[PDB]
């Protein structure tokens, strides 16, 4: 019993590894395969949890699919990474990453070298890019109508589409609501100041996107006023107790008044920065710690507001909104750190809770969607696209282009490169046109969900594609027939088409390098 | 296969199979719960794991009670309590909806048809609906006796005929004395108590509050005529320093003064409470009762009750609005200035001791902002049954309220709805109509189990109670006596507006989210 | 390569003397065989 | 919301063990993966410079060849489909005697470019109207591609260079022996009559020197030895029985009876008596040999050994009756001494060692007879069974030319330029169904690329060069072997060809078999056992 | 109520009951409808062995289903009259139950009895037979029609060119009948099996074909004129019924007794000869001898040595 490696460690190698590798990838492409386009199907999914998550887009999809062969990681990973980087196109990456990985496996099995194959599918990258780039349209950022009509365009693919004319305003003012420039420095940072809060039951058309900020949060005390006209916040990071400190203290007392005489001092410290912190003469406080109930006390004397225990996402969203500032020590708050511009304060009563209201700012630079709906799923796939919607139009206010949709872009590129790769000589432009015709997938996906035959039609869209000025050429997949992206007016984003393609090379090419397995080994 | 290849522990449902399971859970959800609808209903019986018994006929109670794990059933439970957690009522017809729509998509899709068509039938017929429903309305003053029919439509539903007239009176004497010229209607003013106690028609309106505490200090008194209340929020129990304290002495004298001093904080703070009482009016046995929520010592106990005042320790949080807004004194968290117009008035203070608890009635007040409602039963299942019954009648009478409208009752609102769409179909283009014929047949569920509940035949009722209203435009529905067609507003059957919009609204969106489905997964485990 | 390739059958039990060592042990039981029939 | 329940309906009736699968992804896609993984588990052995392949069957038995119906017989398969593609491989060989790893790469092809037709959008009609076009249009063109037919069939030089081209897909190095053998076989078996049989070519097999000391001889070799005391007669008169040689006795059973003491003498003495009286029968009529189908007795042998008659015992009908035809006697169920026209006459009969195998040998030496026997030597049993699956393809090749003579060129070229009429006609056709008929023209690159494959060379450069030479029409050009770079030449004068009934035999049963597994759409396996 | 007298019982009751027989029925029928008319899907079916099975029957596939369902079994038992009795209308009939079922539970679950629904569905059978009964149309069958009616079933079941084959060699088949007004017997048309060449191949003979064949090696492989003698007597050695046994003292005696007992069947076998020489041995006219019965090599032989083929253990049929 002598052995070189561990008993655990087994070997693959040749071939097989290749193929397996190759297949792994296109499994993954036939789950999302019908998710795709306008005319998707839902899919639900079942949390290991208990939960329920009914989506349609791929990185919700592949998140709660738990595989071991290690390729499916890897698309895993590419689906992540798109919706991280740009928030949108997951399914088609996923799609193109495994079609290409599909049309590269009939060179694989030739005895052609892989790395030849990499270099075209490098080439073919470049190039597509390249012409990618050329039939951009720009954007004009100040017209409304033109953004709506993007955002449009990016969310009547999934379930939200119904009520999109209200949905994607909502998205645009708050991703024209967000955008912030301090120090020459510009965010638009949706993730942290564009909350989206979804309240289960009520109708889908009462959401609507606040000039201000809602938390779910009550006046801690009864009498505290509910409605305040133009409340002066100020925003409190330390506590309003007392407390123990630091250092061991153990105080020693023999005399007759220490002890009644340490009580009094507590409650005259707290007494003293109740009245530091009405110096200021404020009308509603927030702090993320507690309240004593003397300060409470003492903050009622002046017609004061507090709120107890609040997280720091949502103080730091409140300071946003009103432009208060959050301090700590309340006998260091000055003037300009009182927050003038929330135009109201509201506690309502929503169902059971008491939700509170900041509404009504000035210029506030954080949002809150009060997203209301039937059940909890239905919300957090609103809540999904809202987010996909946000995501786009931040990637139009950051770039200025765009391209045309319905599977118009990919057969240009496709047949750009094509009448590039028909010039060149050598025995790199096999899987160079391998490439030019798997772009072709996202066109034929669309038709075979519209249900057409997509024989046919996609040979008469190629052949219409071939003549000239005609790149703006796709497919309506609500009808599945051939029409013009101009007159149906879809565009979608440079940048998620760009990305898209990148990534879905570069994941090609990761998974075509590979060609030994080891499993089992710590 | 595709996933059952990557995960071999996985479950995959396609498209066919898909829609044949969600249409199964869908009907047999139905099948359970269309035996609790309307007042001739019947109720169910449920068991816990420990044991406990609870009679029910909510849909919502019954839908988180049943022993049930499937997916579909857990979605449209989830519906169910968001729409009872918003309206408070409308829930068994919001699964009855759900099943009659999913049972007629599937009959119009097993013919070989797309569910999208069915869906946008489904969206036109839901807006051709919600305009109908904002013009078939009647807008009415919320005077006492719309708010009793109202009340008594919910309740004559939730328990028997007695029970339901008294606390339809009990409901509405309560909600109309908490409604202000706003809007607010804040229903945690209103206090729910239990009593395992007299008979379950014993239960009433107590225009005070009842409090689960009483006078722990033996010798204080248990019923004061005239009282002044005086809530606080002050700890009048021993209270420790803070910071790390410790007692130093040397002899035993020593210790003695030491343990003086150490009381001496919280006899001056009950000193101040007891120069208030003298200060305020003491004479002619004019009570004084101290509420606090925080604790109070056996030493300050024994001090008030040598002045002769009552004191509760250990009060709720809310109860201290309540105790604000009905005896009309001032919650206080500090002793720093007491005057007399921080002290309440109440009319009749004294205490109750039901077997080993015991209660105190705060009741004759001048004019109360918060009531409570006192529950007496023979056994636990009837409060809590009772319980949920007030719920659901105060949230329809709260709905009521709102706006100033009110729906036709008695299935009236649906035959009507149904043949509307039925008229307006011929205008919407496209096959899809038929989806929208499938949505006015989905409608008629609501009346024709109404008849099935009552004994009568679906079939010779439904034509009857379609052929008045095609004759004459009159809102008839259903009459659960007879049969026969009976008018809704003249028979007093009242339903609110807001929660035939949320079924409209709901059911619609969750039918049209379930028939996209096309593949139901179960992976994730490693 | 690492994969351990098996020719004899059953082979992970049998035992196998060779060189010296197994002389070693001949003249060993000899010599015991023969120490034996000595007294 | 921790379990998806079984839909109702069919897949909650279904049985424990059984698999449904229903509807294209999930049945057609699986089982064209399948049939792919079947023909690739054997495209490495596909001609002349293919690898043997050693297959330990179900009990331990060594089969190391590179025959396809042989590695795929003796390898447990348990796919549906590609049991569909073994039973049309081993039709094509019970049929034919090649073609199997011909029928196993075109089926193999047509269902991978089927599946890509399918994903490309065409319907499972359509495909399959298309490839039954596609198979008719080839048997149509496929007489127009013969060249050299078979002239004589009797001159040994020109049948052993027939067979040769047939003989190189196994044993590449050591061809021109064979094919001489195996020719001088055949010619000795025609009976010019025009019906031949592959029956009476039989091949003994002796462990001992190589190959090279393999003969053939008009004879037959039995691994007997003989059961009396007399060896090697010169030239025998051969008597053939059925029957034990022995006093044959009442097929009911018969105990005899003795009464007196003289009976109980007599019975032994009168038994023996009559045994040589019968025996002496037999001899005198100038038989030199007998052999007999059954046990043989002691007193009966005793006569034998008496009057130098050679005995020969024979356990198998089989045998019995093949040498009844070699010698020209027939076997008669009694002893009576044969009447003149059922005595086998024979030129030598010995009892020889040659590996330490004591065999009976019935030699002729005037080349006549009905049957000749391969006495093929070898180092190794599985060597010698490889060199006998070589004769058997060797001598089925021979069976295939007595009828329908016609040749078609090999070495790719005939695959290659049936592939570019097919595809010209497919481009010259109109329709929907047109694609699946320029699929046939891949499919038919699938046999010369394997060969390449096989030879350590590009298939994509020789694939080239092959359509860029049959541009011209030069229509007998195919790939070289062993030209250490891709290459093509001729095959018409290198005399490498194959039977035209063959590769239309294998052709048609190829198609058959994709259409047969493509037709089908729903799949309901029930719980192996 | 028997699970409290029986505990392990199995119970569905009346809403229970109609649902799973409902159900049942819509599962067969949504197997078996993909398959109904010519442009029906073949299914291929795996048993334990590993034997394959492309079929297209109803009753084929529905055997071959792997089912317990009770009323699944019920409807496979009536396909399998159906098919035993008509002869084929198998897919339909399963679709026809299923779409029964379907429309009665939809007009049951509105709150509605089986009863009016059955005695609705007799007075639609009643009206169904007066209208089939009225609207077929009777013609003189001639070899047009029945090519019709052939080329329908085969093309339902087969592919077009296989279809049209069999079709003609089915009526040619089924058109040799005896007087009009004796019904048809169906055992005379009798299939034989042959893994042979191309499908296209299989085709009509007029006389037979036996899968038994000349047991002698010398008797002749072909004979153009030929004499058929029938038989059902047997020319393999019968012992004697009753325990016989022979009784001798010398090998002599053996020799005579082995010649007595063959002496019974060599006399049976020369009225066969006798018969066949006076009949006819002229001109290269041949004799075939068909015995139901085994035949003893003493008499294939016998019998060879005469120019005779002989055929041993044939069919009762
Ligand atoms: N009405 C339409 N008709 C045809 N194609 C469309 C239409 N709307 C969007 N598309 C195309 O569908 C794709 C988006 O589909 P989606 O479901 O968002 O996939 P992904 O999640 O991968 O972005 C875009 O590439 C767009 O070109
Ligand atoms: N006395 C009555 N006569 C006729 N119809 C009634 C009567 N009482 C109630 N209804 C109707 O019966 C239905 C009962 O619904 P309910 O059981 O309250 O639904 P949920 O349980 O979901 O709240 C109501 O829609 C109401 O219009
Ligand atoms: N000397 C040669 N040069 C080139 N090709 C050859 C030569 N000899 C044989 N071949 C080709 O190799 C192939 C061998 O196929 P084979 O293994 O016999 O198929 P199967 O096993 O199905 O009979 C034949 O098609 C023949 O054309
Ligand atoms: N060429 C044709 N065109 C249209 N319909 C046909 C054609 N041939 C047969 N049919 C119809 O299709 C049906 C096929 O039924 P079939 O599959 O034979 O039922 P079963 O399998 O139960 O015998 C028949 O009812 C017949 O009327
Ligand atoms: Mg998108
Ligand atoms: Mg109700
Ligand atoms: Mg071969
Ligand atoms: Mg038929």
């Amino acid at each position: 019993p002598v052995l070189v490696l561990s008993q655990n460690t087994k070997r693959e190698s040749g071939r097989k590894v290749q193929s397996g590798n190759i297949n792994a990838a296109k499994t993954i492409a036939d789950i999302i395969r019908t998710c795709l386009g306008p005319k998707s199907m839902m899919k639900m999914l079942l949390d290991p949890m208990g939960g329920i998550v009914m989506t349609n887009d791929g990185n919700a999809i592949l998140r709660e699919i738990q595989v071991q062969h290690p390729a499916a990681k890897s698309m895993i990973e590419i689906s992540r990474t798109q919706d991280e980087e740009v928030g949108d196109g997951t399914t088609s990456v996923i799609i193109l990453a495994g079609e290409m990985l599909s049309v590269a496996e009939h060179f694989l099995e030739q005895q052609m070298h892989p790395t030849v194959v990499i270099s075209a599918y490098r080439k073919a990258l470049d190039d597509m890019i390249s012409t990618l780039k050329k039939i951009s349209i720009p954007v004009d950022i100040s017209d409304s109508d033109m953004m709506l009509n993007i955002i449009n365009s990016s969310i009547t693919t999934k379930a939200i589409s119904r009520w999109s004319s209200l949905a994607c305003n909502i998205a645009l003012d708050a991703v024209k609501m967000v955008q912030f420039e301090e120090n020459g420095r510009k965010e638009i940072d949706i993730k942290k100041y564009a909350r989206v809060e979804k309240i289960p039951g009520g109708i889908i058309e009462d959401s609507c996107v606040l000039r201000g900020v809602m938390i779910n949060k009550d006046v801690t005390h009864p009498r505290m006023r509910r409605y305040i006209k133009n409340p002066r916040i100020v925003l409190l990071d330390s506590s309003l107790e007392y407390k123990k400190g630091e250092s061991q203290t153990d105080i020693e007392i023999t005399r007759e008044e220490d002890f009644t005489r340490i009580l009094q001092m507590e409650e005259e410290y707290i007494q003293q920065l109740c009245e530091d912190i009405i110096q200021l003469k404020p009308d509603v406080v927030i702090t993320e710690k507690g309240i004593s109930d003397l300060a409470q006390h003492y903050l009622m004397r002046a017609n004061i507001t507090a709120i107890r225990r609040v997280r720091k996402t949502d103080n730091n969203r409140i300071a946003r909104a009103c432009g208060a500032r959050i301090v700590s020590r309340p006998e260091e708050l000055r003037e300009d750190d009182v927050g003038t511009g929330a135009g109201l304060l509201e506690i309502k009563k929503i169902g059971d809770e008491y939700f509170t209201f900041i509404t009504d700012c000035k210029d506030p630079k954080a949002c809150t969607i009060l997203l209301r709906g039937a059940s909890k799923e239905i919300l957090s796939e609103v809540e999904r696209n809202l987010q996909d919607a946000m995501q786009v139009c931040r990637n139009v206010l950051l770039d200025p282009q765009l391209v045309p949709g319905g599977g118009a872009s990919e057969m240009a590129v496709a047949h750009a490169l094509t009448e590039k790769s028909k010039a060149m000589t050598g025995v790199e432009q096999w899987p160079y046109r391998a490439v030019a015709q798997a772009l072709e997938v996202i066109p034929r996906t669309l038709i075979q969900n519209c249900g057409a035959s997509t024989i046919r039609l996609l040979t008469s869209l190629r052949a219409k594609h071939t003549q000239e000025n005609c790149e703006t050429w796709g497919v309506n997949g609500e009808t599945g027939t051939l029409v013009d992206m101009k007159e149906l007016g879809i565009w979608e984003p440079l940048a998620v088409k760009l990305q898209t393609y990148k990534t879905a090379v570069e994941t090609a090419v990761l998974l075509l390098r590979i060609d030994d397995i080891v499993s089992g080994h710590k | 296969a595709a996933v059952k290849t990557l995960n071999p522990k996985a479950e995959v449902a396609r498209a066919q199979a898909a829609l044949a399971v969600n249409i199964s859970a869908a009907r047999g959800l139905q099948d359970v719960l269309r035996t609790n609808l309307g007042p001739k209903g019947t109720m169910k019986m449920l068991v816990s794991g420990a044991g406990d018994i609870k009679l029910t006929k909510d849909g919502n109670v019954l839908l988180h009670e049943m022993q049930i794990q499937h997916p579909t059933a857990s979605l449209i439970a989830k519906v169910a309590t968001a729409q009872d957690d918003i309206t408070g009522d409308g829930t068994t017809s919001n699964v009855l909806i759900i099943g009659e729509l999913l049972k007629q998509a599937d009959l119009y899709i097993s013919e070989g048809l797309h569910p999208r068509i069915i869906t946008e039938g489904f969206e036109a017929a839901k807006e051709k609906a919600l305009q109908f429903l904002e013009e078939v309305k009647v807008s009415r003053e919320m005077d006492r006796e719309t708010l009793i029919d109202v009340a008594r439509t919910s309740l004559r539903t939730k328990v028997h005929a007695e029970l339901a007239d008294v606390l339809t009176e009990a409901v509405v004497d309560s909600i109309l004395a908490i409604k202000k010229q706003d809007e607010p209607i804040d229903l945690f003013m209103i206090e729910i108590m239990e009593m395992k106690h007299k008979s379950e028609t014993d239960t009433s309106l107590i225009r005070g509050l009842v409090l689960d505490h009483g006078a722990r200090h033996p010798d204080m008194k248990k019923r004061v005529e005239d009282a002044y209340i005086l809530t606080c929020n002050v700890s009048l129990e021993y209270e420790k320093t803070e910071v790390n304290s410790g007692f130093f002495y040397k002899s035993a004298e020593e210790r003695e003064k030491l343990v003086k001093a150490e009381r001496k904080f919280i006899e001056d703070r009950v000193k101040k409470i007891i120069e208030l009482k003298r200060k305020v009016c003491g004479d002619s046995d004019k009570g004084f009762v101290v509420i606090n929520q925080k604790g109070i010592d056996p030493f300050s106990l024994d001090a008030l009750s040598k002045e002769g005042i009552v004191a509760l320790r250990r009060a709720k949080r809310r109860n201290m609005e309540r105790l604000t807004l009905a005896c009309g004194g001032v919650a206080l968290n500090s002793f720093d200035d007491l005057s007399p117009d921080c002290l309440g008035h109440a009319g009749l203070v004294y205490e109750y001791t039901l077997g080993e608890e015991k209660f105190t009635f705060i009741e004759k007040c001048n004019n109360p902002r918060s009531v409570t409602l006192l529950i007496k039963g023979p056994n636990k299942h009837t409060l809590t049954q009772i319980k949920d019954a007030v719920r659901d009648g105060l949230r329809a009478v709260k709905n009521a309220i709102d706006d100033g409208c009110v729906v036709p009752g008695a299935g009236a609102v649906e035959v009507a709805m149904a043949e509307a769409l039925i008229k307006h179909k011929p205008s919407v283009k496209g096959r899809a109509q038929l989806g929208v014929q499938a949505f006015a047949d989905a409608l008629l569920i609501i009346p024709k189990v109404l008849a099935q509940n009552s004994g009568f035949d679906l079939q010779e009722t439904l034509v009857k109670i379609q052929a008045e209203h095609s004759e004459s435009g009159q809102l008839v529905g259903v009459d659960l006596n007879t049969g026969e067609p009976m008018v809704a507003a003249e028979v007093g059957v009242w339903d609110n507006y807001c929660v035939k919009k949320q079924l409209l609204h709901s059911c619609t969106v969750i039918a049209t989210n379930i028939l996209l489905v096309d593949e139901i997964m179960r992976a994730g485990m490693s | 390569y690492g994969r351990p390739f098996l020719i004899i059958k059953d082979q992970d039990r049998k035992s196998r003397l060779m060189g010296l060592e197994a002389l070693k042990s001949h003249i060993m039981a000899a010599k015991a065989v023969a120490n034996t029939m000595r007294t | 919301a921790l379990h998806v329940p079984k839909a109702p309906g069919f897949a909650q009736m279904l049985k424990e063990g059984a698999k449904h699968f229903s509807g294209l992804e999930e049945a057609v896609y699986r089982n064209i993966q399948a049939c792919k993984e079947l023909a690739q588990t054997t495209r490495t052995a596909y001609g002349p410079n293919g690898m043997n392949k050693m297959v330990i069957n179900h009990l331990e038995k060594l089969f190391v060849t590179n025959d396809a119906a042989t590695i795929l017989r003796e390898l447990e398969v348990q796919h549906p489909a590609a049991k569909m593609i073994v039973m049309a491989s081993h039709m094509q060989e019970q049929e034919v005697g090649d073609g199997t790893n011909f029928v196993l790469v075109f089926a193999g092809a047509l269902l991978e470019l089927a599946e890509e037709l399918l994903r490309i959008g065409l319907s499972v009609s359509e495909v399959i109207e298309g490839y039954e076009i596609a198979c008719r249009k080839a048997h149509e063109i496929l007489p127009n591609l013969v060249c050299c037919s078979a002239k004589n069939l009797r001159d040994i030089d020109e049948v052993s260079s027939l067979l040769r081209t047939s003989i190189m897909s196994k044993q590449y190095g050591n061809e021109v022996f064979l094919a001489k053998l195996i020719a001088q076989a055949c010619v000795s078996i025609f009976p010019d009559s025009g019906h031949f049989n592959v029956d009476n070519i039989r091949v003994c097999k002796i462990l001992g020197s190589g190959i090279s000391s393999s003969s053939v001889l008009h004879g037959m070799v039995f691994k007997k030895e003989t059961e009396g005391d007399v060896t090697s007669v010169k030239d025998a008169k051969i008597a053939v029985y059925s029957c034990p040689f022995d006093g044959m006795i009442t097929e009911t059973k018969g105990t005899v009876l003795i009464k007196t003491a003289e009976e109980l003498m007599n019975f032994s003495k009168g038994e023996e008596n009559l045994m040589d009286a019968q025996v002496k029968a037999i001899a005198d009529t100038g038989a030199n040999v007998v052999v007999t189908g059954g046990k043989v007795a002691d007193m009966a042998l005793h006569y034998a050994n008496k009057y130098n008659i050679m005995l020969v015992r024979l356990n198998s009908k089989w045998d019995l009756r093949r040498l009844c035809k070699t010698v020209g006697a027939t076997a008669l169920p009694r002893l009576t001494p044969p009447v003149l026209e059922e005595m086998g006459h024979c030129d030598s009969v010995y009892l020889s060692e040659v590996g330490d195998t004591q065999v009976v040998v019935f030699k002729h030496e005037k080349e006549d007879g009905a049957i000749s026997t391969i006495v093929l030597r070898g180092s190794t049993d599985n060597l010698m069974d490889d060199i006998e699956r070589a004769v058997d393809d060797g001598v089925n090749t021979f069976k295939v030319l007595t009828r329908d003579k016609r040749l078609v060129p090999g070495g790719g070229a005939t695959e290659i330029e049936l592939a570019k009429q097919i595809t010209s006609y497919g481009e010259t056709c109109p329709g929907l169904e047109q694609y699946a008929i320029k699929k046939f023209a891949e499919a038919f690159e699938a046999i010369p690329r394997a060969l390449a494959e096989n030879s350590g060379v590009k298939a994509n450069e020789v694939i080239s060069k092959l359509y860029a030479v049959h541009q011209e029409g030069n229509k007998n050009v195919g790939l070289d072997i062993e030209a250490e770079v891709p290459a093509v030449k001729d095959m018409l004068e290198a005399g490498i060809l194959d039977t035209y009934l063959g590769k239309y035999w294998a052709i048609k049963l190829a198609t058959n078999a994709a259409v047969t597994v493509l037709r089908v759409d729903q799949i309901i396996m029930a719980k192996p056992a």
